[PDB]
């Protein structure tokens, strides 16, 4: 079972601009008769099958543009991109083809990297429909902000909540390159009306502060 | 001339080791296919594994993984590593010459292999009384009875095998107990009863066994 | 070039019994081989066998050994990936891959098959209104939406205006509540002029379960 | 200038896999496309190297072996593979690079009566090496006394006939096996692709 | 994987006269068959292989026919030494099947059995177990009744029976059954009866022992 390893997981890139892959392998996949390394690259976007780029670590599959390019001998290999475009947004994999078992990489995201945008902090208390079936939910909402790393803590009379919320963040998109993420705190409808000020607090390396929009219960 | 002699063979605890071993006379047996047939009792026979010529080894999915068949040459013997053994394993196992992968024309004696967790018993010998009065061909008889014993085989003798007319020594049963039971025997004049002595003479070599019992009138 | 095409999306309970297909068409075939890929929601490839069609020559990975089923049928150029008793672990979408050999790249690509093993039944989305306010209004933009909360199994397809609101309207990926159900939320960003005047409504259509619920959102 | 791939192919006659015929394709251009088009193919195993890719690639030396084979041994021309074809008529290496491409001949290998022309190693003392080419005849001594080239006890034939009838089952069927080993060395390109 | 079917499972014929043993197979094996004689408590003896040729040493009263997926071995005249069961093998696909077994008897006139009846040793009754044999010797066919009655009680459940295989000499059965008891149930009762039904008796015979007497 050899075993690669890539680097770096998350790779920001202006739009182009050069972006590199590296990959290493836990054994030499290069078979010594015919001088070919066995590995393989692969594009994977969001919700798409994997799609082949270069096979042997350096001949490319027909249809792929110049822009891709395959280096590496023995354990290190690298994938290069020349010029980033905005659909080259995706998850490369590493993947050797000398051994059975076959092992893929463990992927890296490459992202289109702007300036820095500050999120927009909106926060929607429970809907008085939802709260008729015992539970209400809390959303807050972190709008078009870049880069993606964020922070989102529910208050609750100034008690951080742990455990009480999941996160949802969308792909960078097509047009300003930004993210957008949403954190909803449930709670039940008995434990909801036991509190009054709700608050989200967002960390941001856009932000000078963090950003805190709260809410009262009884409006 | 061929001769296969084979060993190895006796009880053993399920989940246990076993190796069997056959002596080959009349061939080299790195130069012939060889196999292991063995054929559980009151059933039909089963292939278990062959060794190629060229080294080459097969085995059948009932034993694969656990069976390893093997030669040696400089001792001109095949060999049958039987680890794991289970329940259903306990059969004779035969060593046959194979032609090609195709048949076997050459079979050894066969051993019996006794894959059990109950213990080794030696057996009980008791007289069937030979009344003289019972004639029922005009003729008396008269037996040994061997019982409860574990496990196979039991052979019987009379007079130290100097009586074999009329000799009848009937197949093992198992008893609900787990032993096994067995009843030899002999139709005899009823004019002999006095005169004449009768001894059954039982051997167990699973126990290292031997009894002389001295049947008598009553 | 050669095409793979693959079964649709299968909802089975855990202990349930599955087979999935991928049917291979085009020219030199022959020489394909097929291999299993399974990749869990958010995780990457994990490569679980190939067969080749021809002989039914099987190679699994020592993973997956002994909990799939990798088959095929040459007659009809399709290759099968079974399990005996499905787990909720096994929920994921699993790629049929084409190599024209076996230590080759695998060229061809199905469009993949999403399995979902759950215990929840089918079950229709719930939508509340993320109503505007005070709060949720940094200027002239003002930020509503829809929650649509508790249902199984994906996808929901969420609209707003009947399409004709597509500016600034992002549709959060789905998060996999503890219940076993799917929470999904969808908001927009529109000028709080318009909160008096335009009204904005969003469609929630979810056709595993065969649901339209159309919520109109209004400022609270 | 192209290379002879239909001499081995749609050859009129095939040979024994005892007596594998090799034919050395050197200093020509190989389209590899009549190949991998036609449909009459049982299987077509290419192992290390894509056929499709084929025709953009350069080597030294192209290797063909065509031999008959039953439909049962057909699995055993594979890297790593045993039985008694794998042992001792035809052995590929464990690390084969290359083609092993099949299919039925019923229709022109099967007489009425049965062919029993296509023979087949059926005793030796050592496995074959990788492509390993044993027509040995010489009477096999399977015990310590001479067979002085008769046979008999101890002392078989080491070759056996097919039984290629048209009545038999698809495992009992003549197959047409073509091996297509691909060589490369520190030596100037002979064969390549169209392009 | 093929399953070998020998018809018929039993065979009885006089000596002199010609067998024919069937074996069907569940595919095809292109005459990859061989047939095999194991006599008791001995090893199988190859007589064919090539499902027609006959192994060295094999007499010429053994041919072998068939191919495909039926076969046939025909025995002709009949000796004494050529009765035991027969095993048909094909290699025509791994792994190698064999077939049931067919067994092949003697035909000879109905005898009737000889019955003796013997009471538990008093050796074996210091031990707590009491067992009462009956015996049926030199009889044909070997189809034969054994009821044991205790007290002119019918038993059941506590008797097994063996039967020899044909004798060499005369081609005669011979049969025991064995009744275990332990010596509390034995001594509760006085009357220890066999009753034997065979075709070779007119009306049943029935051998029994007083307790004591
Ligand atoms: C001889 O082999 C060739 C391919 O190796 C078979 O096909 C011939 O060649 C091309 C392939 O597209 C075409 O001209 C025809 O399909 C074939 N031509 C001729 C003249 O046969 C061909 O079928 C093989 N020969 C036979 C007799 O079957």
């Amino acid at each position: 079972d050899i075993q690669l390893t890539q680097s770096p997981d998350s790779l920001a890139v202006s739009l182009g601009e050069r972006a590199t892959i590296n990959c290493k392998s836990s054994q030499s996949v290069l078979y010594s008769s015919i001088n070919k390394n066995y590995l393989a690259w692969y594009q994977q976007k969001p919700g798409q099958p994997p799609k082949l780029l270069i096979y042997w670590a350096s001949t490319r599959e027909s249809g792929v543009p110049d822009r891709f390019s395959g280096s590496g001998s023995g354990t290190d290999f690298t994938l290069t991109i020349s010029s980033l475009q905005a659909e080259d947004v995706a998850v490369y994999y590493c993947q050797q083809y000398y051994s059975t078992p076959y092992t893929f990489g463990q992927g890296t995201k490459v992202e289109i990297k702007r300036t820095v945008a500050a999120p927009s902090v909106f926060i929607f208390p429970p809907s008085d429909e939802q709260l008729k079936s015992g539970t209400a939910s809390v959303v807050c909402l972190l709008n078009n902000f870049y880069p993606r790393e964020a922070k989102v803590q529910w208050k609750v009379d100034n008690a951080l909540q742990s455990g009480n919320s999941q996160e949802s963040v969308t792909e960078q998109d097509s047009k300003d390159s930004t993210y957008s993420l949403s954190s909803t705190l449930t709670l039940s409808k008995a434990d909801y009306e036991k509190h009054k000020v709700y608050a989200c607090e967002v960390t941001h390396q856009g932000l000078s502060s963090p950003v805190t929009k709260s809410f009262n219960r009884g409006e | 001339q061929v001769q296969l002699v084979e060993s190895g063979g006796g009880l053993i605890q399920p989940g246990g080791s076993l190796r069997l071993s056959c002596a080959a006379s009349g061939f080299t047996v790195s130069s012939n296919y060889m196999s292991w047939v063995r054929q559980a009792p009151g059933k039909g026979l089963e292939w278990v594994s062959v060794i190629y010529s060229g080294g080459s080894t097969f085995y059948a999915d009932s034993v694969k993984g656990r069976f390893t068949i093997s030669r040696d040459n400089s001792k001109s013997t095949l060999y049958l590593q039987m680890n794991s053994l289970r329940v259903e394993d306990t059969a004779v196992y035969y060593c046959a010459r194979d032609f090609g992968d195709f048949y076997f024309d050459y079979w050894g004696q066969g051993t019996l292999v006794t894959v059990s967790s109950a213990s080794t018993k030696g057996p009980s010998v008791f007289p069937l009384a030979p009344s003289s009065k019972s004639t029922s061909g005009g003729t008396a008889a008269l037996g040994c009875l061997v019982k409860d014993y574990f496990p196979e085989p039991v052979t019987v003798s009379w007079n130290s095998g100097a009586l074999t007319s009329g000799v009848h020594t009937f197949p093992a049963v198992l008893q609900s107990s787990g032993l096994y039971s067995l009843s030899s025997v002999v139709t005899v004049p009823s004019s002999s009863l006095g005169t004449q002595t009768y001894i059954c003479n039982v051997n167990h070599k699973p126990s290292n066994t031997k009894v002389d019992k001295k049947v008598e009138p009553k | 070039e050669v095409q793979l095409v693959q079964s649709g999306a299968e909802v089975k309970k855990p202990g349930e019994a599955l087979k999935i297909s991928c049917k291979g068409s085009g020219y030199r075939f022959i020489t394909y081989w097929i291999g299993w890929v399974r990749q869990m929601p958010g995780k990457g490839l994990e490569w679980m066998g190939i067969i080749y069609p021809g002989d039914s020559e099987t190679r699994y990975s020592p993973s997956f050994q002994g909990q799939i089923t990798i088959s095929a049928d040459k007659s009809i150029n399709t290759a099968y990936l079974q399990w005996s008793s499905l787990k909720a672990s096994d929920t994921a979408m699993y790629y049929c891959a084409g190599s024209s050999g076996i230590f080759t790249p695998m060229d061809v690509w199905g469009q993949g098959t999403t399995v979902s093993v759950s215990s929840a039944s089918t079950k229709g989305p719930s939508v509340f209104p993320l109503a505007p306010s005070s709060k949720s209004t940094s200027g002239g933009t003002a930020a509503l939406g829809c929650l649509v909360k508790d249902y199984f199994p994906e996808p929901v397809t969420v609209s707003w205006n009947s399409g004709a609101l597509t500016s600034g309207v992002h549709t959060f990926p789905a998060v996999l509540q503890s219940s076993g159900l799917y929470s999904l939320s969808s908001v927009v960003t529109v000028p709080s002029s318009s909160l008096g005047t335009q009204t904005y409504i969003c469609n929630v259509n979810h056709k595993p379960s065969n649901t339209k619920v159309d919520k109109k959102v209004e400022p609270k | 200038n192209l290379c002879p791939f239909g001499e081995v192919f749609n050859a009129t006659r095939f040979a024994s896999v005892y007596a594998w015929n090799r034919k050395r394709i050197s200093n020509c251009v190989a389209d590899y496309s009549v190949l991998y088009n036609s449909a009459s193919f049982s299987t077509f195993k290419c192992y290390g190297v894509s056929p499709t890719k084929l025709n953009d690639l350069c080597f030294t030396n192209v290797y063909a072996d065509s031999f008959v084979i039953r439909g049962d041994e057909v699995r055993q021309i594979a890297p790593g593979q045993t039985g008694k074809i794998a042992d001792y008529n035809y052995k590929l290496p464990d690390d084969f690079t290359g083609c092993v491409i099949a299919w039925n001949s019923n229709n022109l290998d099967s007489k009425v009566g049965g062919n029993y022309n296509y023979l087949y190693r059926l005793f030796r003392k050592s496995n074959l090496k990788p492509f390993e080419r044993d027509i040995s005849t010489e009477i096999y001594q399977a015990g310590s006394t001479p067979c002085n080239g008769v046979e008999g006890f101890n002392c078989y034939f080491p070759l056996q006939s097919y039984g290629f009838q048209p009545t038999n089952g698809v495992g009992y069927q003549p197959y047409r096996v073509v091996v297509l080993s691909f060589e490369l060395l520190h030596a100037p390109a002979t064969v390549c692709g169209p392009k």
